[PDB]
């Protein structure tokens, strides 16, 4: 096997930054008053 | 309004515990925490107790051992601190769920703190556990198949792969959520 | 504690807290059920599916 990992590690850290984004998202539904 | 806004937004508090509880199941079974790389020596990964090694003999024939249920498999007690450590972060963010169940009979705000405090627990030990486990890599066994330059600290030639990059994701996203609960449950007052 | 709140009245629950202790069988009515349901579901998956 090609012993390579940045296709994994790029989706990997891509949905954890979308669900970091949306989390923030909510903040900014919260704190706007 | 600001009775629906709380509302949605406590139940999307509810589906992001939810999808962190998947998050920590899966990154304390899954042992893809570190993998060997093209200077390695032998091929192979390991996670948090479980690791599988590769014969080398220019095919797979991954022989693999480890589990949490013998603890003497596992190869160094720093990776017993660590499944340890994510074991009760675990217990934690599975239990923030029960929890749920309270919304029925006790105050909402209360109960927020709870989960709070729980999901703040859960996000430390994940901490303690994502730091401790570097420390194992001094064992034999990860230096065998890694090589003579791993460390203590030193990833060397081998590489992290997806479960360790999404335990810290899940660090980030239980510290933030256990600050959500806080507010929440301090907003619900009013 | 951005709020404004003190600090224990903003992370703590310090303001009564036990009073309700009689409403325990009302609370272990879901709280049981909901952890060992909960509970069974992390055990099967684990074994079967991802390992
Ligand atoms: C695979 C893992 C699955 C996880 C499964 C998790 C499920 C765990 C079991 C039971 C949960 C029971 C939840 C009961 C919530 C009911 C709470 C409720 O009645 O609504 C009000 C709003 O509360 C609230 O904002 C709380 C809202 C709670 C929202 C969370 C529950 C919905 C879960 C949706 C499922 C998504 C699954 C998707 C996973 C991919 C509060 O009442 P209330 O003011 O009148 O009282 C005032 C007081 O003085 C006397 O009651
Ligand atoms: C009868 C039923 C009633 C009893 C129930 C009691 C409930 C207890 C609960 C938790 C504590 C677990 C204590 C388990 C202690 C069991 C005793 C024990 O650990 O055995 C030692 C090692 O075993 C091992 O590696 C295993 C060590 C790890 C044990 C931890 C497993 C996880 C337990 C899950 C807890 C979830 C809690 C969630 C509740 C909400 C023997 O060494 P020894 O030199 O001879 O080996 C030589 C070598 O060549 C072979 O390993
Ligand atoms: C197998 C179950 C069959 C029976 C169905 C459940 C009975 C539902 C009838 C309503 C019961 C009810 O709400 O009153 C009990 C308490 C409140 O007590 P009270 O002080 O108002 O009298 O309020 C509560 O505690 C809410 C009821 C929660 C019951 C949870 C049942 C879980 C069953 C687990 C199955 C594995
Ligand atoms: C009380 C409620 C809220 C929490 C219950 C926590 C449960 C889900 C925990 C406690 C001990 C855990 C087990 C401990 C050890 C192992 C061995 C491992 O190779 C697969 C996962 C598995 C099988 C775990 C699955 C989840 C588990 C059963
Ligand atoms: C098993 C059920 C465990 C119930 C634990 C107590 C829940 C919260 C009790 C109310 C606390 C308060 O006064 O706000
Ligand atoms: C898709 C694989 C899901 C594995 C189990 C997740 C359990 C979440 C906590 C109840
Ligand atoms: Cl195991």
């Amino acid at each position: 096997d090609s012993r390579d990992y940045s296709t994994e590690l790029s989706v990997t850290v891509a949905v954890g930054a979308s669900l970091l984004f949306l989390n923030i998202l909510a903040f900014a539904a919260l704190y706007y008053k | 309004h600001y009775m629906r806004n709380s509302r949605a937004i406590g139940v999307l508090w509810a589906i992001f515990t939810i999808c962190f509880a998947i998050i920590n199941v899966v990154v304390f079974i899954q042992p893809y925490w570190v993998g060997d790389s093209v200077s390695t020596p032998k091929p192979g990964y390991f996670g948090l107790f479980h690791y599988c090694v590769g014969s080398g003999l220019a095919g797979r024939e991954l022989t693999c051992r480890g589990s949490f249920t013998d603890f003497s498999t596992i190869p160094s007690s720093a990776f017993k601190a660590a499944a340890f450590f994510v074991l009760l972060s675990m217990v934690l963010i599975l239990g923030c769920i029960t929890c749920f169940s309270l919304f029925f009979f006790c105050n909402t705000a209360t109960v927020y703190k709870i989960c709070a405090w729980m999901q703040l627990l859960a996000a430390l030990c994940l901490v303690l556990g994502c730091m401790i486990f570097p420390d194992g890599w001094d064992a034999e066994t990860i230096r065998d198949m890694c090589g003579a330059k791993t460390g203590k600290y030193s990833l060397g030639d081998c590489s992290v792969r997806w479960a360790y990059i999404l335990a810290i994701i899940g660090i980030l996203n239980a510290l933030i959520l256990s600050f959500l609960a806080f507010v929440l449950g301090n907003r619900q007052t009013d | 504690c951005l709020d404004g709140k003190d600090c224990a009245s903003f992370f703590c629950c310090f303001e009564d807290c036990h009073i309700r202790i009689a409403k325990m069988d009302s609370y272990a009515r879901i709280f049981f059920p909901t952890a060992f349901c909960l509970f069974n579901l992390v055990y099967w998956v684990s074994y079967l599916y991802l390992g």
